[PDB]
């Protein structure tokens, strides 16, 4: 039952939550993907400060 | 220190690496003791112990 | 710096299959011919359905997809019909399509087997293979008392690359070098392998000696047709199709050489 | 959602050329024939027919991606000859071979039916 | 002429350590005109060789009978006079090692030239008087012909 | 190369013998051999080089008490030397035109160009001398005048290129400012933790032991000592 | 739930073979001999006739 | 800090290179003047990259030190490695 | 554009081949390409003119000059190592050992002329000899990939 059509997901300036003006959760709500802490740690290692800033501030909840 | 195990080390990381008179490295196979407890201040202060 | 002079020797010809042998040709030409038999030989098949009523246990897409796989006699009609893309009509005209019809209702208590016989076409030349005057009729769907299936289908001209329903072959047994003389394969235990039907060796032997100056020749074939096109018509339509593709490519080529300046 | 149309493998899209010829700058007397809406069916026969021409130093074909339906054929010839000329003769030769094979097949079929 | 070595060898053994590959075999040969031991790997599939056979070996830096360097490229459209026509087995490789018995002060009396024909290895060892033209990173040929 | 060999092999392999004229006549050209035999200043420089390598030999003995010469360093000298051999078509059978004094002077100038610490004060010079120490040792032991004369047989152009290569590859191996070496280390230590297994005497290994180390525990699961004996007790079993 | 039209591997028609196949089995034929009498030589078509389950016959037990 | 004696490394770090190409690409995207030739370069990234290889980027990198001081190193004074 | 250039210069796949965790490449050859490269670089692999032209067509770093085959008569035949030499870039140099390399070979004779085609030796960007495997193309340290990077 694990097909790709039921798993494919994309988002670009979609809806956001009410409490925090951040993207929703889930394909059903056109939610965004979670740029978790482990990802932050990875980009910290890359020294990519602009990417880490764009992902945690400009692409999530400016 | 409940128990102590005596054995000859087969690996060179526990053997005694000396420098022979010719200048070559020699790994001496010497007896060593492994304890089940930890008391360094008292074990180190013993005769015949390195 | 020129072409070869291939020959042919047919060892079996029936209404279902044809077994022939091609000699003095390159392996590429033999393989491309094999590929054309499956993917570039035009044939007529259902490609448009309009379900007017369907009370059966099988949904509409299930019936449409079934109907597409029914082989239709296309020996002399496929060369006359045209593709819907090039045809200058609309809808589904008689020059680019063949209209079909089905109207079945189970009134009796016994299960009604909707078969290909019930597919009524406007052209008597394009009809289901099983309906051609043994073999039984293809089964589309079974109906219970009170159920109905009524539709209006259209057949089109297509080839295998667009959909497998447009494949006139039911298996193409392509073989070359039965005795492994060219050593294209390396049997770790040649004694454990069986002998091909085209092999010419004593049972005491497993494979022929290696031939360093050898080249692939004497390609064997077995074109089993689904029934739509006679086994020989598939080969002729294949060679004509591949020759047309090369002719068109040569035309576009000359147009590009000339366009240079 | 993304199943590409089946006719997209063989029908040429509006404004897309069937064949493009690009001169190779690495070595002299070499060209690349980028043919659209084709596969190994033509690439192999053209490759093999080009290898038989002694004036052809290199003849190969490749598919940049199986999902795409294009093909690239590289041809290198001697200075006195030309790759476009080799590709043209190779097509002409294949046409003659298939024409001959077709007539000999019709003859074989007639001989087999009459017995 | 472009010939670096030429002699007649006699196959003394074939695959002493056992058959490792199927289409390749290691030949242990020895000559008679110069007494040079030889270890060679050939393609027995297209050029079978039996124990006790005798062949003529000619290590040359070029195939042209006249002195002319090669371009290292495959050009079958070459009608120049080539010495490969007088031979049956021909290979193309490069020298990758030249060993010897030289010491800190004395020169080399015996040498051992190693060549690799695209993986097919060859070791020709003997007296240094016969191995002066061999130099590492140099393209050479084989020109092997079996005789009775 | 200067860690494991014996004193005899170390002298026979690294001390430049400027006495045997026949050997030099085989390794060096005619202009260079007469200069090495006649000039005395060069013989003193080569002796000083050998002495410096003997001091470094003892420095390695105190650094690596175990016979483990496998070390991690920025630039691989054996591959660079091989690359120079192939780039300039060096013939190992012909005599070399590389003067050994140019080898010694070149290595000293290169050692001065590799600057991990910038400053002429004695504190910076001491830190620089200690940072590039292991590399300068592997460099002086690999780029030795003897090895460059009977083993590698490089020419003047190949040596000049080798120095420029070592300088560039080393300056490229220096850590870049701003590198978040912290997270880089935590990730480098956490990645293998996912592949290792949780599980004479029983000893704790894997994640439980890595855990007890990162979170210093006053009650480990398998605490143990490694007692070593001094004299006869180390050899016989009765006193042990 | 009903016998396919073509064999998924080769493309041979099998839709007209199911009723005939059942008609042979009731006639005391073995599954192998029945598949041979229908002209199914390749193991791909034999797979189609020997591994099929006529589920439609159970779906028709329910009123429409 | 005395510019006559700059203790930082003379090479440009991978991070300095990244930020230089990024900011210069942004400038070019905002129709800023170009310093080098543009034979077939439009994508601001390729333009900033050719400008780096040419060493004609008008940017100064202010390398901050832990003590609080800073050293202003121009893109022309730094040695590009990659 | 800043972030685009930043990722293009700090996080791209080419620049991430070697890792500081263990100073060795993390990405290497994989399942089919590693079993086939093993069976391709063997001593008994000979390619005809048609097959070679088919393979060389898939090389991006090819100058367009076909190399003189390792066997010119009685039939022109190229070897797998002769094509892999074209695959290897520049003029790198490497020495490795195949998984089946015996320990009693580097001591006795035939050390430089291996019977089992072990003792991988790349010189001037040409696979002089040896069978490639994970020890020469995998994620190990000092492999042909690590040296290429
Ligand atoms: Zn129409
Ligand atoms: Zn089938």
């Amino acid at each position: 039952k694990h097909m790709v059509d039921d798993k494919i997901h994309s988002r670009a300036r979609g809806p956001i939550q009410i409490l925090n003006r951040q993207p929703m959760e889930g394909r059903s709500r056109d939610g965004g993907l979670r740029f978790g802490e482990m990802e932050r740690d990875c980009q910290i290692a890359h020294g990519a400060a602009q990417f880490l800033r764009e992902r945690l501030f400009e692409a999530s909840d400016p | 220190i409940s128990k102590v195990y005596m054995h000859l080390p087969q690996t060179d990381n526990k053997k005694k690496i000396i420098i022979t008179e010719d200048g070559e490295f020699k790994a001496l196979q010497e007896w060593i003791l492994e304890t089940d407890g930890v008391s360094l201040m008292r074990v180190l202060s013993e005769k015949d112990v390195d | 710096p020129y072409a070869n002079q291939p020959t042919v020797r047919i060892t079996e010809l029936t209404d279902e299959n044809v077994k022939f042998i091609i000699e003095n040709t390159d392996l590429a030409v033999a393989n491309s011919i094999r590929r054309v038999f499956i993917a570039e030989v035009p044939i007529i098949a259902i490609d448009w359905v309009q379900i007017d009523a369907n009370s059966s246990v099988l949904h509409d897409e299930f019936i449409a997809h079934r109907l597409g796989l029914i082989p239709l006699t296309s020996d002399d009609i496929v060369d006359k019909l045209q593709y819907s893309r090039d045809c200058t009509c609309e809808e589904f005209c008689p020059e680019c399509s063949v209209e079909f019809t089905l109207d079945v209702r189970c009134n009796e208590d016994q299960t009604r087997h909707v078969t290909s016989r019930d597919l009524i076409s406007n052209s008597p030349r394009v009809i289901p293979v099983t309906s051609r005057n043994e073999q039984d009729d293809i089964l589309i769907v079974k109906l219970r008392k009170g159920q109905e299936l009524r539709l209006r289908a259209y057949a089109k001209k297509g080839f295998g690359k667009e959909h497998a329903k447009w494949n006139p072959t039911a298996g193409v047994a392509f073989e070359y070098d039965p005795d492994n003389a060219l050593r294209h394969t390396v049997y770790p235990k040649p004694e454990e392998w069986p002998k091909s039907e085209y092999s010419e060796l004593d049972e005491d032997e497993s494979q022929a000696p290696y031939d360093p100056n050898g080249k692939p020749e004497r390609f064997y074939y077995n074109v089993e047709s689904c029934g739509s096109l006679r086994p020989e018509t598939i080969v002729l339509s294949a060679l004509s199709g591949l020759k047309k593709k090369l002719s068109d490519l040569q035309t576009q080529l000359s147009h590009e050489i000339q366009s240079d300046v | 959602m993304n199943a590409p149309p089946a006719f997209e493998s063989f029908l040429l899209f509006e404004g897309e050329k069937k064949i493009t010829i690009n001169k190779d700058t690495k070595v002299p007397n070499a060209c690349l024939f980028t043919i659209n809406k084709e596969d190994h069916t033509l690439g192999n026969i053209i490759k093999s027919q080009l290898l038989k021409d002694p004036q052809v130093l290199f003849a190969g074909y490749k598919v940049p991606h199986p999902l795409e339906h294009k093909i690239i054929i590289r041809v290198q010839t001697t200075p006195d000859y030309s790759p476009q000329e080799a590709f043209t003769n190779a097509i002409t030769d294949l046409i003659s071979e298939l024409s001959l094979l077709e007539e000999r097949f019709r003859v074989a079929i007639k001989d087999k039916q009459e017995g | 002429a472009g010939i670096l070595f030429e002699d007649i060898f006699d196959v003394k053994d074939i695959d002493p350590e056992g058959k490792k590959f199927d289409r390749v075999s290691r030949l242990h040969c020895e000559s008679e005109s110069f007494k040079m031991d030889l270890i060679l790997d050939v393609n027995i599939q297209i050029y079978p060789v039996d124990l006790g056979d005798k062949f003529r070996l000619v290590i040359a830096s070029t195939l042209y009978e006249d002195g002319t360097l090669d371009d290292g490229e495959y050009n079958p459209t070459d009608d120049r006079p080539s010495r490969a026509d007088q031979f049956e087995y021909v290979m193309y490789g490069k020298v990758y090692r030249i060993e010897g018995d030289e010491t800190s002060t004395e020169a080399a009396t015996r040498l051992s030239a190693y060549v690799s024909y695209g993986g097919l290895l060859m070791r020709l060892q003997g007296d240094a008087n016969n191995l002066h033209g061999f130099e590492v990173d140099s393209r050479v040929y084989l020109l092997m012909k079996k005789l009775a | 190369a200067t860690l494991k060999p014996s004193n005899k092999a170390f002298e026979k392999k690294f001390r430049f013998d400027y006495t045997n004229e026949r050997a030099l006549r085989r390794t060096l050209q005619e202009d260079l051999v007469k200069d090495v035999l006649s000039n005395a200043h060069i013989q003193n420089e080569l002796e000083r080089e050998f002495e410096r390598m003997r001091e470094d030999r003892e420095v390695l003995r105190v650094i690596f008490p175990t016979g483990d010469s496998k070390v991690v360093l920025p630039c691989n000298l054996l591959r660079m030397i091989w690359n120079a051999q192939k780039i300039f078509h060096i013939n190992p059978r012909l005599p070399s035109d590389l003067h050994p004094i140019k080898v010694v002077e070149g290595v000293k100038e290169l050692s001065k160009k590799l600057v991990i610490v910038n400053g002429d004060d004695p504190l910076s010079r001491q830190a620089q001398e200690n940072a590039t120490l292991l590399f300068n040792i592997h460099l002086r032991s690999t780029l030795c005048s003897r090895r460059m004369a009977e083993e590698f047989r490089l020419s003047g152009e190949a040596f000049d290129w080798l120095l420029g290569e070592i300088e560039s590859k080393f300056n490229q191996a220096i850590a870049h400012p701003g590198e978040m070496v912290g997270a880089l280390a935590a990730q480098s230590l956490g990645e293998p933790a996912t592949q290792m297994t949780l599980n004479a005497k029983n000893v704790t290994l894997g994640v439980p032991r890595l855990k007890e180390l990162i979170n210093i525990s006053k009650k480990p699961k398998t605490p143990s000592l490694t007692v070593f004996l001094l004299g006869q007790s180390a050899r016989d079993a009765e006193r042990a | 739930m009903i016998i396919p039209v073509r064999c998924f591997t080769c493309g041979k028609i099998v839709g007209n073979k199911w009723e005939a196949y059942l008609g042979l089995l009731q006639a005391e034929y073995t599954e192998g001999d029945a598949l041979d009498a229908l002209g199914l030589k390749r193991y791909c078509c034999r797979r189609m006739l020997l591994a099929h389950v006529d589920l439609i016959e159970k779906l028709l037990n329910y009123a429409p | 800090q005395a510019n006559q004696k700059r203790i930082t490394t003379p090479y440009m770090t991978k991070y300095e290179r990244a930020r230089v190409l990024g900011t210069r690409a942004l400038q070019i995207a905002m129709c800023a003047p170009v310093m080098v030739e543009l034979e077939g370069e439009t994508d601001p990234l390729l333009i900033a990259m050719k400008e780096l290889k040419a060493r004609k980027i008008p940017i100064i990198i202010r390398r901050y030190l832990p003590d609080g001081s800073y050293e202003d190193w121009g893109v022309d004074e730094l040695i590009i490695s990659d | 554009l800043e972030t685009r250039a930043e990722i293009q210069e700090l996080a791209m796949v080419p620049r991430m081949i070697v890792t500081p965790q263990s100073n060795r490449p993390v990405m290497g050859i994989v399942q089919d390409t590693l079993t086939a490269v093993r069976k391709f670089t063997k001593r008994d692999v000979f390619l005809e003119r048609g097959e070679v032209m088919n393979l060389l067509m898939f090389l991006s770093t090819w100058d367009g000059k076909v190399p003189q085959p390792a066997i010119l008569k009685p039939r022109p035949l190229w070897t797998g190592k002769q094509i892999f030499s074209l695959i290897i870039p520049g003029h790198i140099n490497c020495i490795r050992t195949h998984s089946t390399h015996p320990d009693d070979e580097d001591s006795g004779p035939y050390k430089h002329i291996s019977p089992g085609d072990t003792k991988v030796v790349v010189e001037n960007g040409e696979l002089i000899m040896g069978i490639l495997c994970k020890k020469s193309l995998g994620t190990s340290a000092g492999s042909l990939v690590h040296i290429s990077y």
